DNA sequence: CCGGTGCCGAGGCCGCTCAATTGGTCGTAGACAGCTCTAGCACCGCTTAAACGCACGTACGCGCTGTCCCCCGCGTTTTAACCGCCAAGGGGATTACTCCCTAGTCTCCAGGCACGTGTCAGATATATACATCCTGTGCATGTACTCGGGATATTGAT
């Protein structure tokens, strides 16, 4: 079927994620929501990461450059390279 | 009823796994770079960085969601609590 | 847009006020200068709509 | 018989009023004395330039005026009007300052 | 004792900038110890730059330094 | 008529009986220690050369230091809309079950682009003579703050 792959985000991925974060109730409105959040994260790193890419003039995207775009937002991540 | 929640809250807050199916989120990468540029290869290690950086982005919302739901004496999450968070913490307006 | 904020304001001089009202009211601009305060320049008037009286 | 005004209405009006206008809130002396004894208590003998410490003042105005913005989105969300150090707390723990 | 310098309608005005219609009568003593400790952190770059010149006078140049290293930039002091 | 007393009903004690939990043992397999060059290569030793870093005076303003006056803070009063507590209706998120399906494993295949080296040439550091654009200083004047008085709202109490 033709379907949206942000709609791959199963439920119980996100219901897995909220135990993690420490909640005992979710209401229903989240799931679609939540969603939409790991959209517009995945819309300011990718961005980026394709950007540094492009610098190179390579064509396969490394995991230096999203270590990269994730140093310049405040977010850096140990472990990846860097 | 009340208590099975919390032995998922329990289990949950020992384990260090991914809580996302890797081919969906790879999936979902790829037609998100799509519309930056065509026929885009990528390395392994940048989707599981960027797998493991979403899920710590998510659990720290999930944490201020929180907070925020017991701000006004309530224990269920509703979105009234999300863009709460996301406006105090600075992402939108 | 800072000398269309003072023209707005009817005054031929550009203050810190005008700044500010031009970096605030653009959404792009505000968003590349979200982190930093204008001097003497003060923050846009704005009421929430629950705290309207009756 | 004098007349009396509504319990609120002034406080509208006193939005307004501040919200317009771009001066200095805290008196000059009290403010600067009270970061001269600051300052002596980390290291004595110290000279202050009267920019400095206005700097000083605008930037501490600003971020007095963003906490108390933030705290007023957090007191709205409980269903209320008057803010209490619980909203305060709440603001800046989600910040990310106190905890 | 100077904190105390920080008058009640001051905090009030404040708070009115802010858009805030009722203000608690406890709030205050809270809220003067925000300014307390926010004003801590500056100050211990700002007379440090200071130490670091030889120099013991606090330019204008030296708080603007710390807020920027703190994260809060501001315009109009010789940034 | 009222009261002693048997019969029955309920509350209190104690104890298993059984079903759910959690640390201990078995076991095997891919991955932390650990040479082994190697390999060429950064790091060290050993020289000088030049400049910036440092200290001494010394000129010269920008912070501390002393005196009058009201404007804002303090302190009181009453009173009222709000906070906090309580209670009931009901919807919906929870929990558990069966059924479907795509993640996960691994296997096989192969062609695209990371990645390094080798060549060479033009874009860029650098020195010197030229010169003009920006900067401190000085000064006219006018846009804007302030004071005063008359419009138009803008709320509260009958």
């Amino acid at each position: 079927v033709l379907r949206d792959n942000i709609q791959g985000i199963t439920k119980p991925a996100i219901r897995r994620l909220a135990r993690r974060g420490g909640v005992k109730r979710i209401s229903g409105l989240i799931y679609e929501e939540t969603r939409g959040v790991l959209k517009v994260f995945l819309e300011n790193v990718i961005r980026d990461a394709v950007t540094y890419t492009e610098h190179a003039k390579r064509k396969t995207v490394t995991a230096m450059d999203v270590v990269y775009a994730l140093k310049r937002q405040g977010r850096t991540l140990y472990g990846f390279g860097g | 009823p009340g208590t099975v929640a919390l032995r998922e809250i329990r289990r949950y807050q020992k384990s260090t796994e991914l809580l996302i199916r890797k081919l969906p989120f790879q999936r979902l990468v790829r037609e998100i770079a799509q519309d930056f540029k065509t026929d885009l290869r990528f390395q392994s290690s940048a989707v599981m960085a960027l797998q493991e950086a979403c899920e710590a982005y998510l659990v720290g919302l999930f944490e201020d969601t929180n907070l925020c739901a017991i701000h006004a004496k309530r224990v269920t999450i509703m979105p009234k609590d999300i863009q709460l968070a996301r406006r105090i913490r600075g992402e939108r307006a | 847009l800072a000398g269309n904020a003072a023209r707005d304001n009817k005054k031929t001089r550009i203050i810190p006020r005008h700044l500010q009202l031009a970096i605030r009211n653009d959404e792009e601009l505000n968003k590349l200068l979200g982190r930093v305060t204008i001097a003497q320049g003060g923050v846009l008037p704005n009421i929430q709509a629950v705290l309207l009286p009756k």
